[PDB]
């Protein structure tokens, strides 16, 4: 007896809709939480922090859900407006995958959502199926040349606008562009939701300069600006990165 | 001149601001953070003993006993040198390096490495 | 200097440990598993990060939202897991993160239902011993001493029996001597 | 009285004797033999 | 209030048949033979249940123990098992045998395993190796200490071919079942195996 | 032919067959009667410790 | 005596002989016996302190 | 398709001999103890 | 010509490990011609072997006037005109041969934030006879 069950708790709608925690899904001692204190095992104490309780009162008891040589990686953006309350989200697709189908996805993506309302399965899946035919052949380009573009990169999460300026190199594929993602969040100290969003707008912006080089074939390498100090000697770089509250 | 101090203390003065940025949140004001899609105190992984080595099994000191001891240890070699990994380099790269005690110091910086294990 | 560096160093590894007061059930048949290496099932089922065959499928990107994964499932072990709770914080495409989570799943390492007020306890292993997990010193913690291999237990914990193990009570049912 | 529960405790560990100590499970005679127990009938035509 | 309305059926983990499947899937032998003898006793007791016709994906996973036993059987004519593990191997393909023998007589199963070419080439080796001692010949001696094991193996074997010669009854003219069965025939005085 | 994996084979099953001899020797008249198989016996291990399953399953 | 007695696996007489009542009293039910040793000994250790 | 059905009743009995003179006379008796409680069902 | 008076000025002193003895602040050796040769064989018209001697001459000489500070990526890439594809292969390439991230604060080195780490944590079985635990 007075053992809690390992499962059977989904409270995690309502934290999608509870207007205090940073989601950017829906519209519509002094720890928080003893992940470094322990409670002298009594699980009483647990009921002290108020994110916990919230999960014990509020929560639910759900059912759990039961179920290519080179990855082309794909951000497809999933913006619907569904009852007041819109979906806005970005995430890759691997589209020389096709283990999972987008149907497949949205009904995993309305379960979570504990929405589940059958045609929002159809309604996303129709813009992944729109969005992987349309970019089907822009993000499969064989880029040589050493094009060396400069990249100003914007990044949206709820008023808090990341914006960064570097050299990319479009023709080495040594730098994974969500490594790059990656390296700028543990050195600036920013939560781990910009590791995917920085990424994810990141390779929209690569099939944006591969979409330059394939549909209207401009090569426009004339003089990436830089500061006179690497590659090209001006005078012997050119921003740096920073996360602005707008 | 004044080009090239100039640029590397404002590097330098960079590098400490961003350690003043990254420490004072994380650490120092609320001693973690909390993510919003699960109720998980989110933390730095430096202070956070990601590898795990093997179990010591022993015995309790009475014959005839019940009692069940599980505890934790922590463990490094002479905690003073660092992890600057030559075991990520292939044996190789460094056999035109001009001297052999060098090549003596990376392999034994590799078997130093190569000893994390107990 | 150095029993203080080492009592520096015991007292901020006390600091950052995630004290456990949930015990974790894994099925009997997922005892392969083990958090810092990479076993051969998960090897020949998850194998297109051990394939190498694109630059975002490495065993090393494998290896990290695969603890990501029951890290913060054994944190909080009592709610059910989600996907998308996991696909906003990782930087993977949807396909692959879909297949680790549900071999997760599969084996019930994350996800297990199960309510353990409905089965009995038994005394598999010796009763005595003193169990210690050896863990490695976080490059964080570790003392400054501008120029001593000092292992240091941070948590003792005795059990009367299993029963206690399995109840995680450290007799400290003696403030509670019913 | 502590003979009858004495009497139940050693004639239900040790009436099995073969699903529980490892050397008499791993012996070549009682592992054929619970198989051969087994055997399902063979079915005529 | 959250915790009153458990599902009753899975509140006790995973059901015991995919509790005997991931055991054998695992690496754990005391599982593997936990389970082997859960399926043994399902065999005996309830083989519509763990017929091969609702069970598809049930015949490569017994495969698994009785295929590498065709090494032990070409081993057997010395001293080979030395250790209690090698064994543990040959104890597991013997069992993984019984359970195929048992369903082998609930004819929707059998088909898939006629439809099978190697077990049928599995069957063929084991023949062939009793050939050897039919026969008597000193190609492959069989060691003495290792006929136990040899005995109760090509029980179940004319088991095997008991049920699926009825399937193979387009015989040919060099039939290899035909021509060691013949001379299996001419050696042995067991009334059952006549 | 060969002497190792023979005498390999049998310091092994020999064994296994002194093993299985003394399997059956804690079941006398006077060795139950006595309490020198309940008490202090936990380097026995082998009963006295069913007691926590032949008490679940209702057995005494 | 009614307060808490020490770690257990010591079985004073005062918890040896009310085991020996509750035999006498009801002849099973080791529920009813452990909390009439005093409820701070397990169902689990009074047969094994019985036998 | 899932259907959570309960499983057959096992004679699982709990001294285990070897030969097979000691199991019928209690398996007889499984099969009255089984097919008259399944009988009834129908 | 203008390195001289900058490693002259402001820079604390040089520590340096005993298995990076082959480097060679001047020039270019072996060593760094075959661990990252993007920067000499001519990968692009921008990577110059000269490039590379101004950008690793400019990581060496900044962790001289902080070499109690990790010298992070994205601090040199203030002011440092190069690909970022480039940059990270140069910082792993002097760290793995210990001469940029050495003898730090051990605590001033970057990690990324994530959960806590549960390997000490007491885990037991789902036996299907019972809850017994895992004590290996």
């Amino acid at each position: 007896n007075q053992l809690i069950p390992q499962a059977y708790i989904s409270n995690f709608h309502n934290r999608l809709t509870n207007e205090d925690d940073g989601i950017p899904i829906f519209t519509m001692g002094n720890a928080v939480l003893p992940d470094l204190q322990d409670q002298h095992h009594n699980p009483f104490n647990i009921l002290r922090y108020p994110k916990i309780r919230d999960t014990f009162i509020n929560g639910k008891v759900v059912s759990p859900y039961r179920l290519s040589g080179e990855a082309i990686m794909i951000p497809i953006t999933l913006d619907i407006e569904h009852m007041g309350h819109t979906i806005k989200d970005q995430f890759l697709w691997n589209y020389n995958d096709d283990s999972i189908s987008p149907e497949e996805f949205a009904s995993i993506y309305c379960k979570d959502l504990d929405m589940t309302s059958a045609t929002l399965q159809t309604q996303i899946a129709n813009i992944i199926k729109e969005q992987l035919k349309d970019l089907e052949n822009i993000a499969a380009t064989e880029i040589m040349s050493d094009l060396h573009v400069i990249i100003n990169l914007t990044c949206n999460l709820q008023d808090r606008f990341f914006e960064d300026n570097f050299q990319w190199n479009l023709n080495d594929k040594s730098l994974t562009p969500e490594r790059f993602a990656t390296s700028i969040v543990q050195d600036l100290g920013l939560t781990r939701e910009f590791i995917p969003l920085i990424s994810q707008s990141l390779h929209e912006t690569i099939l944006k300069i591969k979409k330059d080089w394939v549909d209207g074939h401009l090569i426009q390498d004339h003089v990436p600006n830089d500061a006179a100090f690497g590659y090209l000697s001006g005078i012997r770089s050119n921003w740096c990165p920073r996360v602005e509250i707008l | 001149t004044n080009w090239l101090y100039q640029h590397s203390a404002a590097c330098s003065r960079f590098n400490s601001d961003l350690f003043y940025d990254r420490v004072k949140v994380l650490l120092v004001d609320q001693q973690g953070l909390r993510d919003a899609y699960t109720n998980i105190l989110h933390i730095p992984e430096s202070t956070q003993s990601t590898t795990v080595l093997g179990w010591r099994r022993s015995k309790n000191d009475s014959p005839s006993d019940t009692s069940i001891v599980y505890e934790t240890v922590i463990h490094d070699n002479d905690l003073n040198k660092p992890k600057t990994g030559l075991s990520e380099i292939p044996k190789e790269i460094y056999e035109d390096v001009v001297d052999e005690d060098v090549l003596r110091a990376i392999t034994e910086q590799q078997n130093f490495e190569k000893c994390n294990e107990y | 200097n150095y029993e203080q560096e080492a009592q520096k160093l015991e007292e901020k590894a006390l600091r950052f440990l995630a004290k456990q007061t949930h015990p974790v059930i894994i099925p009997s048949f997922a005892s392969w598993f083990d958090i810092s290496k990479i076993h051969e099932i998960e090897k020949r089922s998850n194998p297109d990060f051990f394939n190498d065959s694109s630059r975002f499928k490495t065993p090393k990107a494998y290896k990290d939202t695969r603890n990501f994964i029951i890290n913060t499932y054994r944190l909080s072990p009592y709610e059910y897991l989600t996907i998308t709770a996991v696909r906003r914080n990782v930087a993977m495409d949807v396909a692959s993160i879909v297949k680790i989570h549900a071999f997760l799943e599969k084996w019930g390492l994350i996800n297990y239902q199960i309510d353990p007020r409905t089965k009995p306890s038994l005394i598999g292993p010796s009763f005595t011993g003193h169990f210690q997990v050896v863990l490695d010193t976080p490059q964080g913690l570790k003392p400054f001493l501008p120029e001593f291999p000092v292992n240091l237990t941070i948590k003792k914990n005795v059990y009367d029996s299993a029963q206690d193990f399995n109840a995680l009570q450290d007799e400290s049912r003696n403030s509670r001597q019913i | 009285k502590q003979k009858s529960i004495r009497q139940k405790l050693i004639n239900n560990v040790a009436s099995q004797a073969h699903h529980n100590i490892p050397y008499l499970r791993d012996s070549p005679f009682t592992a054929a033999a619970q198989r051969s127990v087994q055997i399902r009938s063979k079915v005529i035509v | 209030n959250v915790f009153q309305s458990l599902p009753k059926e899975t509140a006790r983990g995973v059901d015991d048949l995919t509790r005997m499947e991931m055991a054998l899937l695992s690496g754990i032998p005391e599982e593997i033979k936990w389970s082997l003898k859960k399926y043994l006793t399902y065999s005996n007791k309830a083989p519509y249940m763990i017929s091969l016709r609702t069970l598809p994906d049930l015949l490569p996973l017994f495969k698994t123990f009785i295929l590498p036993l065709e090494r032990i059987v070409e081993g057997l004519n010395k001293s080979s098992i030395c250790d209690s593990k090698a064994m543990d191997s040959l104890q597991m393909g013997l069992n993984a045998l019984l359970i195929l023998r048992n369903l082998a007589q609930d004819t929707d199963s059998v088909q898939i395993l006629v439809k099978d070419r190697e077990i049928k080439s599995f069957i063929l080796f084991i023949l062939k190796k009793f050939q050897c001692v039919a026969t008597g010949d000193n190609k492959w001696q069989l060691y003495e200490g290792n006929a136990t094991f040899f005995n109760e193996l090509t029980h179940y074997t004319l088991d095997l071919m008991e049920a699926i010669s009825s399937y193979i009854a387009p015989a040919m003219k060099d039939d290899h079942y035909f021509q060691t069965l013949v001379s299996i025939l001419n050696y042995t005085k067991d009334r059952y195996m006549v | 032919l060969h002497p190792r994996e023979t005498l390999t084979h049998y310091l092994w099953s020999s064994k296994q067959n002194e093993l299985v001899l003394q399997g059956d020797q804690y079941f006398n008249e006077d060795a139950a009667r006595t309490s020198d198989i309940y008490s202090n016996n936990n380097n026995d291990r082998s009963l006295m410790g069913n007691i926590s399953l032949l008490y679940s399953q209702g057995r005494l | 005596e009614n307060n808490g007695n020490s770690v257990k696996k010591n079985w004073s007489d005062q918890e040896m002989l009310l085991l020996l009542e509750g035999i006498e009293m009801y002849e099973d039910q080791w529920e009813k016996i452990a909390d009439h040793v005093g409820g701070h000994k397990r169902v689990e250790d009074c047969i094994e302190k019985f036998l | 398709p899932l259907n959570w059905v309960q499983g057959p009743a096992i004679f699982h009995m709990l001294t285990s001999p070897y030969t097979q003179d000691e199991i019928i006379n209690h398996e007889m008796n499984f099969l009255k103890g089984r097919l008259l409680e399944l009988q009834e069902i129908t």
